[PDB]
Formats: C-alpha cells, sequence, structure tokens
C-alpha cells in the first residue's frame, strides 16, 4: 500500500501527483523529484506543458525591512518539459502511469549537489509576505514555452522540502581548551569544555562538562553557557546573523589557584525563542512554525551558496573575559515512515 | 599651539574610539567588506594624525611650515576619508552596476 500527494489546479483538470513531500539528500547523490501531472486534452496549439524545479532565496532584515529593501534571488531553477509531442522512470512512476491512465506525463528532476536545505526565516509579525529563507517549489505550467506569461489558474504550485539527516559516523566529541595569560605578571587562567556527544537531535538534552583552572589573582564571576545558532549568507554578502537559542547563567565563583568542574544541561526548544525575529528554522509549507533549523552538514570538500546553519556552545567566564566555542550539529534523525511535514494534531 | 591640541584632544579621542570599533569588527562582508574599509580609514588617520601633531607643535619657530602642515594634514585626511572609504563604493556603483 502507498499513497501520494495531489494537488489540483482552481480551474480545468491539472493536476499534479508527488510520491513524497521530503526529498532528501545523500551529499554524494540527492533523490529525485519524481512525479506525474494529469491534463485533459483541452488545447488546441499550446501542447507544451512545462514543470519547474525552483530553489528561490528570499531574505529581509529588521533595518532593511524598515529602509524598504528585500534581498530576492533564484539559486537554481530547472525545466523539463513533461508532454513529449531517453528520462528513464521509476516503479513509482510507472504505478502512477497505470492508475492514473495515459495521460498521466512523468516529470524527474536530479537535485544537483551542493545546494542549500530548506531552512526559513522565522518571521516576525510585521512581516506578512512570503516567507523568509530557501523555499524549494514545484510549478506546473500549461503555456507555449516560457514567453507567455504564468497564469495562476493554470500553473500548480506545490512547495517541497530539501533536506538532511544526521550521518551514520556520530564523529569525535567536542574537546576545546583555552589559556590565557594576565596582564599581572604570568599568572595563566585554563578552561576546558566537552560534549556528550557531536551529533545531536533536535529536543535532545545537551550536557557539557566544563573544568576551569584558576591560577590567577582574581576570581570569575559567572559562567555564562548558550547555545549560538549561527547562520551563514553567502549570497549578497550579509552579515552573519548569531542568535543565542539557550542560555544560562551560573553564579558560582571559583577561588584562585584551584580547580573546578561541573556539568550543565542545556536543552535548546523553540517555545523560549519564538520571539527571535529572523531565527533559521526548518523548512515550512502553510506556516506550520516547524522546529529549528537542521544544522546543514558541508561534507563536500565547502561551497558558498544559499543559507549555512550551524550551531555552537559558547561558554564564557568574566574576571577581559575568556570564551570558547564547540560547533556541534543539531540535525534530525532519519524518520521511519515519512515527515509529516506540518503539525501532526491540527488542532 | 597648546590651546589648539587642548581643543583637539576631544577629537583625538573621538578618532581613538572610532579606530577601536572599527578594530573590533573587522570582517563585517556587509555592501562589499565595508568594515574592511572604515578599518583602513581609521587606521591611517590615527597614522597621520599620530605623524602631524608632534611636527605641528614642533614647527611653531615658522608660521608657515606651520599653516602649511596644518593645511596639509586636514586635507590629506579629507583625501584620505573619500578614497579609502567611497572610492570603492562610487567605483562599484559607476563602473561595476550589475
Amino acid at each position: 500500500g502507498t499513497r501520494v500527494f495531489k494537488k489540483a489546479s482552481p480551474n480545468g483538470k491539472l493536476t499534479v501527483y508527488l510520491g513524497k513531500r521530503d526529498f532528501v539528500d545523500h551529499i554524494d547523490l540527492v533523490d529525485p523529484v519524481d512525479g506525474v501531472v494529469l491534463v485533459d486534452p483541452e488545447y488546441l496549439k499550446e501542447r507544451r506543458v512545462y514543470v519547474t524545479l525552483t530553489v528561490a532565496f528570499r531574505y529581509g532584515r529588521e533595518d532593511l525591512d524598515v529602509l524598504g529593501l528585500t534581498f530576492r534571488k533564484d539559486l537554481f531553477v530547472a525545466n523539463v518539459q513533461s508532454f513529449p509531442p531517453k528520462k528513464p522512470l521509476t516503479r513509482l512512476q510507472e504505478r502512477l502511469i497505470k492508475k492514473l491512465g495515459e495521460h498521466a506525463y512523468p516529470f524527474t528532476f536530479e537535485i544537483p549537489p551542493n545546494l542549500p536545505s530548506s531552512v526559513t526565516l522565522q518571521p516576525g509579525p510585521e512581516d506578512t509576505g512570503k516567507a523568509l529563507g530557501v523555499d524549494y517549489e514545484v510549478k506546473a505550467f500549461v503555456a507555449e514555452n516560457l514567453e507567455e506569461k504564468i497564469h495562476k489558474r493554470n500553473s500548480v504550485r506545490l512547495v517541497i522540502e530539501k533536506v538532511q539527516y544526521a550521518p551514520e559516523r556520530p564523529g569525535p566529541q567536542p574537546t576545546a581548551e583555552t589559556t590565557r595569560q594576565f596582564l599581572m605578571s604570568d599568572k595563566p587562567l585554563h578552561l576546558e569544555a566537552s560534549l556528550d556527544k557531536e551529533i545531536y537531535y533536535h529536543g535532545e538534552p545537551i550536557s557539557v562538562n566544563v573544568h576551569v583552572t584558576n591560577n590567577t589573582n582574581k576570581t570569575v564571576k559567572k559562567i555564562k553557557i548558550s547555545v549560538r545558532q549561527y547562520a551563514d549568507i553567502v549570497l549578497f554578502n550579509t552579515a552573519q546573523y548569531k542568535v543565542p537559542v539557550a542560555m544560562e547563567e551560573a553564579d558560582d565563583t571559583v577561588a584562585p589557584s584551584s580547580t573546578f568542574s561541573k556539568v550543565y544541561t542545556l536543552t535548546p526548544f523553540l517555545a523560549n525563542n519564538r520571539e527571535k525575529r529572523g531565527l533559521a528554522l526548518d523548512g515550512k509549507l502553510k506556516h506550520e512554525d516547524t522546529n529549528l533549523a537542521s544544522s546543514t552538514l558541508l561534507r563536500e570538500g565547502r561551497e558558498i551558496l544559499g543559507i549555512i546553519v550551524s550551531y555552537k556552545v559558547k561558554v564564557k567566564l568574566v574576571v577581559s573575559d575568556v570564551a570558547v566555542e564547540l560547533p556541534f550539529t543539531l540535525m534530525h534523525p532519519k524518520p521511519k515512515e515519512e515527515p509529516p511535514h506540518r503539525e501532526v494534531p491540527e488542532n | 599651539d597648546s590651546s589648539m591640541l587642548i581643543s583637539l584632544t576631544y577629537d583625538v579621542i573621538l578618532v581613538i574610539l572610532c579606530t577601536v570599533y572599527a578594530f573590533k569588527t573587522r570582517k563585517c562582508p556587509e555592501n562589499f567588506n565595508e568594515a574592511k574599509f572604515i578599518g583602513f580609514t581609521m587606521y591611517t588617520t590615527c597614522i597621520i594624525w599620530l605623524a602631524f601633531l608632534p611636527i605641528f607643535y614642533v614647527t611653531s619657530s615658522d608660521y608657515r611650515v606651520q599653516t602649511t602642515t596644518m593645511c596639509i594634514s586636514v586635507s590629506l585626511s579629507g583625501f584620505v576619508v573619500l578614497g579609502c572609504l567611497f572610492a570603492p563604493k562610487v567605483h562599484i556603483i559607476l563602473f561595476q552596476p550589475q
């Protein structure tokens, strides 16, 4: 038993059927967007129908929104002639052809690698337009080539999500150390931090082991441990967006010429960060308010394209200050059946 | 000269603060690395002021050289402010409008 997702035009008979709503990638290869279209024989000369896969990228900041400019670009646009008035098919496409009928025209897209995943920036209450981020869309045009204008009635628009999952290899656990020499003679202060693991799932607790060796003439006042999320925007040379999604301040003090080891638990979640405008979250379809953006994996030997999301645990000690950063990956694992891509309890 | 330096110590501290702020954020890629140009401008402005102020104080013997140094310092500071910040921006605006 298998089921597909169908999108129908407001007018006429133009129905697009897609097997799955998520098209994941394995760095080396990307799952192809395979689907079918049913179009009624309502045309006389316009016997050409096109399918366009567009990886649109939009961005807007608070200062830019106030000024009145919002960046927009098309990272990758692929056009395929669905109707052949070569191109191997799949078992799902063959089953769709058999069930739908002879009019079922297939279309297959092979998404090239080194493309950003579907990540949408969280919009504030003021923003009411298109979602800011990278969105993958499939648009069906029943018109004579691309010369004619795009018609809302004829075109079928369906939002698809390209996401990555946690790698099979967990990777070495982060372990970051920093020794600082104070201006008062040669008095070294040592800080070290370690994580339970390198790959982290959304909602899972994060355990950080922090050890401080004070050989100075000052006492540490407070320790701030935060989970910074960084959103590198390669296009338009936009400045890096850094946002603390979780924080913990400890008033404990460490005496000079003494050692102190402790463990801290930080669990990032969206409820506390719901008011952070511009935060990068997972791909959205109809404003479902998905989880935090899964940290993209740059396994390629590394291209400046789209939005690159990363997470780092930052530990800061005051009395200047000593700051250390431990990168970690906050990515969803491979789901058993499929990602629902929506709030499972609708109400 | 002492009164002029007393009046200009506020501007000296102002330049020092601007240079510190520029050095704090140097790798901002906004507007094709505008922070880099700002930092370069601040560094060279600090260099020229440090090389000029003792010279201006010590050249009090002759009025001609003192006035020439006073004019040249501010003129070259203006040329720096133009050609280290606005000049790349003007070049991008005009020569590369795409």
